[PDB]
């Protein structure tokens, strides 16, 4: 005799379901917003006739079964594991399985993996019809339920809710088993005090939200100061059943729909240059069909000091028509929905977490993917020999020098802007010809799109 | 970054501005610049009528963008003789104090920085919750508390 | 823009004006006048049945286009002596003042703009809390309280 | 820098672009319950095959873009006008707007026309496929935006509530297109506080509303004390939008619908003679396929006094 | 599992590290490290300006998978003289505590396990309620208290 409380549930995650250990399964944190159970259909016959004194009554049937529910919202924590020294998060088994549908692989580039500097999720590689495969085990007090199989429908992270962040995830799964025996040893599978100790002080506040948004066809970069916002990742799972009739069916597989990494945005509305009137003011009155949009939401903000953040990217987000909210202080809305370059490329967008973020390893993980990977912070030109000027028919190679010494990208495009004085190609041979009495100005651009630029106007002349 | 005695003293300042000579019509009365933020014993008053600005309780809330709203409390009182009638003075100075908070531009505060960095800020919000007058006091002297909760948003 | 004095005057004006011998259908009592807008204390007053009009607080409101529902309290108190007995007395005398209260148009007071224009107004309306009898005092002077928020509207500023 | 409060909103009515004067654009007083925007659709496309490794993927695009919308309440606010001495109310132009589709004309027996008594509205002469085309001027603060061209839709009075009486419109237009400039000096074509002063005193409270309702075929009035009600016009507006594929559409035209004076009464069942008894008991009695009731709601009551009244 | 004094200690010795003359240009006043986790009274306070940290209730709670968070508050007074005035000194030690209070990482402490170890941990977060000035204290004494709800959370427990 005993009765099971919700405070001592604890929900474990695995990938496999025989010869567990501590590298396919793993216990997760989850909050008071915990739910599951499986519901059921059921079919109803009834007769009519015109006859007196009919025949009142009804047979119930069970005809199939919905395939199970279940939703949890966890902390983000991304810390440092002792074993490897690598950022990693105590919930990237459902990363990983939302992300991809290959064989969990920390080590690679694809999915969830990780680097020494962060621990970063890349929706690319999952076309598949089916994610990764995962089975939830649920302990309750003493009695052991598990969900068969499980694949992450959506995740939900706010930071509109004052506390700090937390990711809402929610899938289905074939069928809620109840188990009579224990699978594992509850302490040996499930984290340590030590690990708890580590990562009680990574928490991600929301206090402290900066956003980073740039329209490229434009390139206007806006300051835009956040009052909420969401975005959401979503999967679309749609799971199949037979209907068969004699007998009570199960769901036995599902089909992936649509990737939509859809989110919002809302912040007040302030008259400050390139703040959000310059964008509600472009966005509404330019009116294009589609737009090519860069937003970054950044939870816990970008620092020198070495502090964890969350980061979501969305590269060429189609962003709508703001609308003008009505309230004691007046605030618009942006809504956006991460499109990719191409229906199959899956480049719409990535995610960053690390406890060791800066604004130098933000900003290249922006510009260039990865955070452990350097990006250029600034160019300046320089000619072939430090000459300022040049003559008619004469030939300058100058060359550039890349901040920082440690970029990935140290090639860039040479291209000439202003003035018709001289020419020049990709190599940066720049030569001139006669009839030449004006000045031509050089710039460059950073093939990694940094966006960093180099200027120098030589003064071309007819000569001595 | 509170500035709440900076933004008593933009009250001060503000109503020792108006609500002088330089505009009679809008203003009944002149008070001769007789504002401080600094309250006095009431016996010690020197002479009337006088305002006393208090500032009470600092409450505040935080936003996603480092935003913070700080709603500061500032009850002001005013302390008059019945010279002529008490309570048609005490009227008087409550409608003239009114239309100096509602009347005008926002609230015009400096904020000093630790190198020497002074810079003008202003507030948004500027309401009189609530006006009450204390009856009962000595026949001669009077008091009436205005109340105004400024909301203003601090730097970064 | 305040007209807390103004208003309490306009009250007493009227309450002293509508209760004279010229409608006695419609009124019991007659003051003669004996309408103050402040009492120095209960034991000061000689003359019977007297009414005070006190001054409460004043709540505001700010409307989207500069408009300002700004509220006041007006505690009216009376006194009578046992000439017959309180009840009826204080009753007929507080039933009086509703009906002045209830009846007729609105508060018409007189605002005096500083530079030297009194422009006759007209408060919005009038609502009665509660009327209460003070029980327990002395047993030949009795009280009882009606209390009213006047609310009115001041000329539009705060733009 | 700065931040726009709601506190600070102005709302701006006029019937015409540029030119503006005292005459054609005017200033109304709204409350809290103001709001206006323009959402807009989008059109979502996405690809699916049996092959494995399918093509997860979509391309948002916009297609058109919805009427705009707005909605505030005012105060009923009867006053005479010292230019004229007629009797006016400061939302007279939305109520020319709601009854009539010709040109505004005070002076007439059609539409919005005022006289030296009385300001009454004749909902004759409304037969038009698009009624008055004004343009909302909004300011809020320091910025300048309005909407195109609106159209009234509807008119909610509703007496339940216990405040003063308010009017409830709401309505749509073509675009919400936000300005760079100034239209008009705002004070000039704004209410001054003379007009402020004369209409502080003039607003009708829902505390003394009477009914008159009577019927023409049995010739039988009834004394109904209201509890609350309510009283809606409503032109059943709709608009056209164009649904070209290629480019972003915007609406061009509006069409009007029904003409609907719908309202609603309560009361409490008082068993004295000719109550509201006789009503219900008539009524549920004769079971009639129409009636004809003469009903009156009379916001403000009716005195001998000369007291303001809706 | 209580961190209560060892969070007070660990904010006393961040506003003495964090209030040297090292940073200028970040902060107004300079404490020489007078700061102290009690006071016996007022009138024992020799040294002035002096902040002393209180300890007030400590509020738990609980989550489902073991975890609890545990709020505690942290009634925060400070002292001060009229060497100019009571009002712009007290505000600049006030703001100058915000700016120590608000920016920076997370609060640092030393924890002691009974077993003869200190492992350092960092607190969650850091939220001011309300300040307040005591007016009406001595002519010469200030009083400005700033309230602050330091949330932690503790080892996991309640397996």
């Amino acid at each position: 005799m005993s009765l099971q409380l919700l405070r001592n549930t604890r929900i474990f995650v695995s990938t496999v379901k025989t010869g567990h250990n501590k590298t396919n399964t793993q216990e997760i944190l989850v909050q008071d917003d915990i739910s599951w159970g499986q519901d059921s259909n059921s079919t109803d016959i009834t007769v009519n006739e015109a006859g007196p004194r009919p025949t009142r009554g009804s047979k119930r049937f069970n005809d199939s079964l919905n395939a199970a529910e279940w939703s949890f919202s966890t902390y983000i924590l991304p810390y440092k594991d002792k074993n490897t020294s690598k950022q990693i998060v105590p919930d990237y088994m459902l990363w990983h399985a939302l992300s991809s549908g290959r064989a969990i692989n920390l080590e690679g580039t694809t999915g969830a993996h990780n680097n020494a500097t962060n621990f970063m999720v890349n929706f690319k590689d999952n076309s598949y019809h089916e994610l990764a495969m995962l089975h939830i085990y649920i302990l309750t007090d003493k009695t052991w339920s598990y969900i068969d199989s499980c694949q992450i429908n959506q995740a939900e992270v706010n930071v509109d809710i004052e506390d700090i962040g937390r990711v809402t995830w929610s899938g289905n799964g074939n069928q809620l088993i109840p188990l009579d025996e224990q699978p594992f040893d509850p302490d040996q599978i499930g984290i340590d005090d030590e690990t708890y100790m580590t990562i009680q002080g990574s928490y991600i506040k929301n206090k402290l939200t900066i956003l980073k948004i740039k329209d490229m066809d434009t390139n206007k970069s806006y300051d835009i100061p956040i009052t909420g916002g969401t975005f959401t990742i979503n999967n679309n799972i749609t799971y199949l059943t037979p209907n068969v009739m004699s007998r009570v069916t199960i769901p036995i597989g599902s089909f992936t729909g649509a990737f939509e990494l859809t989110g919002s945005l809302t912040a007040y509305l302030n008259d400050k240059s390139l703040g959000s009137m310059e964008l509600y003011k472009d966005l509404i009155k330019t009116l294009k069909v589609v737009n090519r949009f860069e937003i970054a939401l950044v939870l816990g903000g970008e620092y020198d000091d070495e502090r964890p953040a969350a980061i979501l990217v969305a590269k060429q987000a189609h962003v709508n028509i703001p609308t003008i909210e009505t309230d004691d202080v007046l605030g618009t809305s942006v809504e956006f929905k991460a499109i990719p370059s191409d229906l199959d490329a899956g480049d719409e967008g990535y995610l960053g977490f690390s406890s060791k973020y800066t604004r130098t390893t933000i900003n290249n993980l922006i510009v260039n993917g990865d955070g452990a990977t350097d990006a250029v912070t600034a160019i300046t030109v320089k000619s072939a020999g430090n000459v300022t000027t040049l003559n008619r028919s004469a030939t300058l190679q100058m060359s550039v020098e890349v901040t920082p010494s440690s970029a990935r990208n140290k090639e860039v495009t040479w291209a000439i802007t202003a003035g018709d004085a001289a020419t020049i190609n990709a190599t940066g041979l720049l030569r001139a010809d006669a009839s030449k009495t004006g000045a031509v100005t050089v710039e460059a651009t950073a093939k990694d799109g940094s966006g960093v630029k180099g200027t120098k106007v030589i003064t071309v002349t007819a000569g001595g | 970054m509170d500035h709440r005695t900076s933004i008593a003293q933009a009250m001060v300042d503000r109503i020792s501005k108006q609500m002088d000579g330089s505009q009679p019509d809008e203003y009944f009365n002149n008070l001769y610049g007789n504002v401080s933020r600094q309250t006095y014993k009431f016996e010690e008053i020197r002479e009337f009528p006088y305002v006393a600005v208090h500032i009470g309780t600092e409450t505040g809330q935080y936003l996603p963008s480092g935003q913070q709203w700080m709603f500061l409390e500032l009850p002001i009182l005013v302390y008059d003789k019945e010279k002529t009638d008490i309570q048609e003075q005490l009227e008087k100075l409550v409608a003239d104090i009114k239309t100096v908070i509602d009347t005008g531009g926002n609230l015009e505060y400096t904020v000093s920085k630790p190198n020497g960095s002074t810079f003008p800020c202003e507030a948004t919000d500027m309401i009189i919750t609530s006006v009450s007058t204390d009856e009962g006091l000595l026949a001669p002297y009077g008091l009436a508390e205005i109340n105004v909760t400024v909301r203003y948003q601090p730097p970064r």
